[PDB]
């Protein structure tokens, strides 16, 4: 099959920027390349077709080029209806594939996390099991890392993470991060940290809390 | 125009399919043909047909019948042979090399892992381009030797075939 | 204009089967290929399989054949997709596309889209949520402000609908997308920054709205 790889993976501009995206095929594919937008809970769109023709309809400010492995998408200046995902496609042959997306988002100030831990609540332990939930909360830009750590150990496998969208007033994201453990092995540690890593942040963050700790 | 030669072409093909392949419709085809696309259809009717056998008899046996069709040719005819060796293949070639050239283009690509080590026993066709007289559409048939290596090399003359029509 | 209209998306048990359809209005079937293109939640897009304008040629990526038919009904200008044999790989939107190419030719690549059908293949059980604070405490304050919320947990399937107050408190809310379990249900959190001077002065309610098990619960989160 054909891999299509898409870079950068993600990018942030301002309105008003000149935006590049790459598409890099694993195989020639000479021009049978498209490239579609998609917005959050929308069907895609077909901007390009044929490498470089724009689509009918589509904003002049869109322009695709290349032929062979390597093509691009540009967009000459771009507009706050342009702040989606970017997705290439391969038309030569079966099957057809997409690249992984390009995100754009809104370029803001960089803002750190404002970092909060919560404990599993008393209600929950009652069930047999614990819910241990750090929040990152109204930061910029969104690459973001947490990590978990139970009695200082780096604790993988056993979480779970979301990211809202880019606020609409403020342009910034928000995280929640679920660590779950049997509330067993729950009573088997002393000391849940979340460990925050952030642009924002001189150095990563870690908020935490003692089991028995009011 | 060029129909005489297709024709011409998929009977020898045919012919010698059985008389060296040791073939026949009968056969029970190890591959077969699934679909044929063309992207930019204007008058070619495309069917299959299934002489296969059991493949380096169904190569050397392909590559006889596009020699004595290209010799067949009126001179005049064969010149614009090379024109569609480089738009359907891409390879650079000429009157007096056609014959070699094709061979080891044939010999090349169709005895390729990509062709005899792939896992699918319908397989199908992309063509980008077949043109039609007309009221006289071309027609065209893909004889399905039955083995990837084959298929290839029928594959790779009916590019030709193909791209002569435009 | 082309209106694609996608319908017969659901929620539906592993090894089971579903037809979804897609009706199109400002062109005929017959003068088109078609295809169908699914996305799993969070990922990318995957061409699924093409009908030729024939109305009976047919082709399938790898992992669908054997398992999906694709078809049509031309008195009704309407196409379908057969899934029979779901696997929880299948869980996806799925989005019925025109090839831009007609009765002649071949584009492979997709100028008209529907809206969507979501398909969700799982064997859970419906099941309302269990809602558990997030209460305010040093460890969630900040100067002035407090963050708060509810862990919305356990339940099946996707939407919850979530407010605070009744709808009285919206500015601050943050209610995150909803993360799969290990145990096929999902969970999920709604946090709320308000000023920590108002923990005596105002309750707090989260009002958790689950309308496939026709649940809803109000959890008052308190320090």
């Amino acid at each position: 099959d054909i891999q299509l790889t898409q870079s950068p993976s993600s990018v942030s501009a301002s309105v008003g920027d000149r935006v590049t995206i790459t598409c890099r095929a694993s195989q020639g594919i000479s021009s049978w390349l498209a490239w579609y937008q998609q917005k959050p809970g929308k069907a895609p769109k077909l901007l390009i077709y044929a490498a470089s023709s724009l689509q009918s309809g589509v904003p002049s400010r869109f322009s695709g080029s290349g032929s062979g492995t390597d093509f691009t998408l540009t967009i000459s200046s771009l507009q706050p209806e342009d702040f989606a995902t970017y997705y290439c496609q391969q038309a030569n042959s079966f099957p057809f594939t997409f690249g992984p997306g390009t995100k754009v988002d809104i370029k803001r100030t960089v803002a750190a996390p404002s970092v909060f831990i919560f404990p599993p609540s008393d209600e929950q332990l009652k069930s047999g099991t614990a819910s241990v939930v750090c929040l990152l909360n109204n930061f910029y830009p969104r690459e973001a890392k947490v990590q978990w750590k139970v009695d200082n150990a780096l604790q993988s496998g056993n979480s779970q993470e979301s990211v809202t969208e880019q606020d609409s007033k403020d342009s910034t994201y928000s995280l929640s991060s679920t660590l779950t453990l049997s509330k067993a092995d729950y009573e088997k540690h002393k000391v849940y940290a979340c460990e925050v890593t952030h642009q924002g942040l001189s150095s990563p963050v870690t908020k935490s809390f003692n089991r028995g700790e009011c | 125009s060029i129909q005489t030669t297709v024709n011409t072409l998929s009977e020898r093909i045919s012919s010698k399919l059985e008389q060296e392949a040791n073939a026949s419709a009968q056969t029970k085809c190890d591959i077969e043909i699934g679909n044929f696309y063309i992207r930019q259809n204007h008058g070619c009717n495309i069917t299959v047909k299934n002489m296969c056998s059991a493949a380096d008899a169904q190569l050397d046996a392909v590559l006889s019948a596009a020699t004595e069709t290209y010799s067949g040719l009126t001179p005049e005819q064969k010149a614009y042979v090379p024109a569609m060796f480089t738009a359907a293949l891409n390879i650079q070639t000429s009157v007096n090399t056609v014959v070699r050239d094709f061979e080891n283009y044939v010999k090349q690509t169709c005895n390729s892992s990509a062709v005899v080590d792939n896992k699918l026993k319908i397989q199908n066709v992309i063509i980008d381009e077949c043109y039609g007289a007309p009221g006289s559409p071309t027609n065209m048939e893909f004889i399905n030797t039955g083995s990837s290596k084959g298929n290839c090399a029928i594959k790779a003359l009916m590019q030709l075939t193909t791209k002569a029509t435009t | 204009e082309v209106q694609l209209v996608e319908s017969g998306g659901g929620v539906v048990q592993p090894g089971r089967s579903l037809r979804l359809s897609c009706a199109v209005s400002g062109l005929r079937l017959t003068n088109s290929g078609m295809h169908w293109v699914r996305q799993a939640p969070g990922k990318g897009l995957q061409w699924v399989a093409v009908l030729w304008s024939d109305g009976r040629n047919t082709d399938y990526e790898e992992s669908v054949k054997g398992r999906f038919t694709i078809s049509r009904d031309d008195s009704k200008n309407t196409l379908f997709l057969e899934m029979n044999t779901v696997g929880a790989e299948d869980t996806a939107m799925y989005y019925c596309v025109t090839d831009a190419g007609g009765s002649n030719s071949w584009e492979f690549f997709f100028d008209h889209w529907g809206q969507g059908t979501m398909v969700t293949v799982s064997s859970a059980s419906t099941k309302g949520p269990s809602v558990f604070p997030l209460a305010p405490s040093s460890k969630s304050t900040s100067g002035g402000t407090a963050a708060l919320g509810c862990l919305v947990k356990d339940y099946f399937p996707e939407p919850v609908t979530v407010s605070w107050n009744s709808g009285a408190l919206t500015s601050g809310v943050h209610t995150f997308p909803a993360v799969l379990q290990s145990s096929g249900l999902y969970s999920l959190s709604s946090v709320v920054t308000v000023p920590s001077s108002s923990l005596g002065t105002q309750t707090y309610i989260c009002n958790v709205n689950h309308k496939p098990s026709n649940t809803k619960v109000d959890k008052k989160v308190e320090p």
